[PDB]
């Protein structure tokens, strides 16, 4: 129902601190396009 | 290459559609009136949100239908009706009524034409004192926020170029616009948000994006 | 491994290998000679103009939402410059913002910095008019707020619309840069004079606006500082303003 | 200060300054042409060979021995490195082993890691057979012991003999390195190879076994995390099968 | 009643800590004097 | 990013970016040859005085005021230079000090090594003479006061007058470093023969005083280490003495 690729993430070891740290910790994620990308067919967009 | 300024913008929409009668009891049923800003037409607006500056040259054609009344009175033997269409610059004057003075001023540019032909069509450079329009102006005028005074472009009046106790018929417009030769600058995020207004950028807060199962769920492949 | 910088009468130490920003690849100047060459006469003071101007230092917490200031309206009472903005009827001027804190190896968050070019903000309520006294208190940095405002004459400042209407993790498409408490603690951004006429004035119009977002939230273990401030240093660059003879 | 690597529809970012070890200096390579040049005819894949396989984590806390893994038998069921394996009754080839951990800067530990070719193990009893089964689980790691194991069947993997007779201080003539966390988290073995013969089978023979040794014990405090995943990610390089025409 | 300069620190942010560091920080100052330097008119000292 | 120097049977390990500081600009080297051309015969045995000689280790805590050596007489019981120190009549040298210390990034204070020609110093009561056992232990440091001293023989040892009736803060007029533990913890100083005769006894005249002060406290936090040791390392350099034929 996607016929498309996925990327998945996994603990390897965990998470290792000294002492007086925070406990969690995020990752943050950033998209964008290389430089060969085409577009055709100009039409309405469906978002208003 | 079809990702080009150009080939994004220059693109024709109906903006307007009002509509004239020959005669009534109103005055201001028997003109159609539309101030020209680009903030009025969902069509492109959300397209120019993109940018903050612009710079075009605007073409503009019109189609025009008419019919007669149901009222009581039939067996006519019209000729062709005759249409008159008057650009004001900013900075001109406005009339009140159809037969006011100011539908013959030299400086008014104007056409008539009467049905059966082609649709008219006339075509505007860049009036601006400024350099560019503004799609986004943060601060006052002199006093209203966001609106300036470079953003004038000017009204369209459209009567009847009949004579004297006319017949009883009514008419409807079209305005079609058309950007050309567009230049933009500094581009902008996308809007979020649906429009409320037409003059500000007032919102209700909505979501960033839909939801799913969880952080982990992809769909079964096929 | 410390580079120390003078302007007239100032002098701050950054760290030389400094990552700068320039806004879209332009650097400030003047206008050339002769756009306007018949009467209109330009003349800059040059003097006290460049010469860093320290705003003060926001405190940074495990809730704040962000703060803003209004460029210029926030130099407006910083001595000469202010000056200038009363005495001449036009101008125009470039800037170099350096945004900087202090933090411990036992902190972590991560900051956004941009400066958003004619940031015009939206009503809290929909049918009505945004007074200008919230939009700007000078040199004190307005706050944004983690949930939907109400009232009148209030700005609509929850942090995920920024106040525009647009979604928050758009805003890298302006001249930004992020502050990773786990690497760096500085950021540097120059910008230019961004208008649609050559000059203009200087109460009426705001040209742009420093935003800085925390992302990540700021968080600290057992016996740290419970906070982290932020100090905000601005230098105007290639000022210039209208005749008076 | 990152690297990317990139091998079919693999891609995994390691650091440049990462210290390689090749086995006993030798590269690997194909067998040339004419060694047996009349009627034993070879043939390569290559194309789902080169990529990277990643097995999954171990957890690593106080009280941890080791682990180990038999190559191959460790591949077989990882996508067309095992069905190779099925098809073809001949073979070799050459691996590239990157270890790699995610500790902080308050954990505390040191781990050994090594391959090691023909690692003949003994049995748990004296007068026995060891079992296939306790010499490999596949792409799960075993598990040595910090005390004498008995039963029947059980591989002797007391960790202070590694399970072989020997002194386990003196695994470092092996091709080796050492992971300490207060320095690198990262290791790199490059690994040719290595047999009496040009090619062999690959379900009867266990060419080499690598083995992970913490020597130091990981400790921590307070609120720190109480283990630490390791991540093996195995390249096969240079393989090659027997002719089937 | 001085006609001199002065300096002056301000807290722009405050100081962030992990788990387990002493509470207190400290600043010293040194001062020293640049190449040219003038003095005039020998004199007595007035300290002893 | 670790040197080894080796002087006879001594070595010991610094690292190759400390900084060096020689202590007026000069070397030590020997007295040339004819100034006293006649009859007055100098001699070096130049074999077990170039070798690395080290004390003990001192405590450092919370309350420490500070330590001091008398060079020489704290070499007098070590080995060789402390024999020729009793055959020989006459004699001068030049050292080199290593100053070292072991920390954490959880420990903070700071350091003043420096090294001050005749440290002549005062007695505790005003009208009074200074006793040679309250001046020397010998390899044993001497500690300062955080308080004024009394007593009769006592030296006036409050730290902030260093036993000299100056400021503290000024014995950056001696050839000095600081030790910051944020940053480097090592210190080198090389010091040169100084005295107003070519040579002279080594059992009457003390040449110059290691002294060691610590001006921000150290401190700590819940587990650590409650103290800090520091490690000094002698090598004496062109030493010469007279001829005894």
């Amino acid at each position: 129902y996607t016929s498309a690729g996925n990327v998945t993430c996994w603990y390897q070891t965990g998470i290792v601190v000294p002492a007086g740290t925070p406990t969690s910790c995020s990752i943050m994620c950033f998209v964008s396009a290389c430089n060969d990308f085409s577009v055709r067919l100009l039409k309405d967009t469906p978002f208003i | 290459s079809e990702s080009s300024i150009e080939n994004f913008l220059c693109r024709s929409a109906c903006v307007y559609m009002g509509e004239y009668h020959t005669t009534n009891t109103d005055t201001s049923k028997l003109f159609a009136s539309w101030t020209i800003n680009a903030r009025r037409m969902v069509q492109m607006r959300r397209k120019l949100e993109l940018f903050t500056y612009v710079r075009f040259d605007m073409e503009v054609t019109f189609v025009i239908t008419s019919k007669q009344d149901q009222g009581t009175q039939l067996g006519q033997d019209m000729p062709p009706l005759t249409h008159q269409i008057m650009y004001i610059p900013p900075g001109g004057p406005i009339p009140k009524s159809v037969t006011d003075y100011t539908w013959q001023t030299s400086t008014n540019p104007s056409i008539f034409w009467t049905e059966g032909n082609a649709p008219p069509r006339m075509s505007i450079p860049f009036i601006s004192i400024g350099n560019a329009y503004s799609n986004f102006y943060d601060g006052w005028s002199h006093g209203v926020y966001g609106y300036n005074t470079l953003n004038h472009m000017g009204q369209i009046y459209v009567r009847h170029v009949n004579g004297s106790s006319p017949l009883p018929m009514t008419s409807t417009v079209r305005m079609y616009f058309k950007p050309k030769h567009v230049k933009v600058w500094v581009p902008r995020p996308p809007r979020l948000c649906q429009y409320k207004n037409a003059s500000t950028v007032n919102f209700t807060p909505t979501n960033i994006t839909e939801k799913r199962q969880s952080i982990n769920y992809i769909p079964e492949t096929v | 491994r410390v580079r120390s910088i003078t302007l007239g009468n100032s002098t701050i130490t950054t760290q030389e290998s400094a990552n700068v920003v320039v806004a879209y690849g332009r650097w400030p100047e003047y206008l050339k000679d002769n756009e306007a060459t018949a009467e209109d006469q330009p003349t800059q003071p040059d003097v006290a103009t460049c010469r860093f101007y320290t705003l003060e230092s926001v405190t940074w917490e495990r809730d704040s939402p962000g703060w803003w200031w209004k460029f210029p309206d926030a130099l407006k009472d910083m001595g000469l410059f202010g000056q200038n903005m009363y005495y001449h009827y036009l101008g125009r001027a470039g800037y170099t913002i350096h945004v900087q804190c202090n933090a411990s190896k036992f902190h972590q968050g991560c900051l956004m910095v941009v400066c958003v070019p004619e940031a015009e903000m939206g009503c809290s309520q929909v049918d009505g008019t945004v007074n200008e006294h919230s939009l700007s208190e000078g040199e004190t940095a307005k706050k944004f707020a983690s949930t939907s405002t109400n009232g009148t004459n209030t700005v609509q400042s929850i942090v995920t619309n920024a106040g525009m209407g647009v979604g928050v993790g758009n805003l890298t498409i302006f001249p930004h840069q992020w502050i990773n408490l786990r690497t760096n603690n500085c950021a540097t951004i120059v910008m230019p004079y961004i208008n649609n006429v050559p000059m203009d004035n200087m109460f009426r119009h705001h040209n742009f606006t420093l935003m800085i977002i925390p992302f990540v939230p700021l968080d600290y273990s057992s016996d740290s500082s419970t906070y982290v401030p932020i100090t905000v240093t601005v230098a105007p660059m290639c000022a210039e303003y209208n005749g008076l003879r």
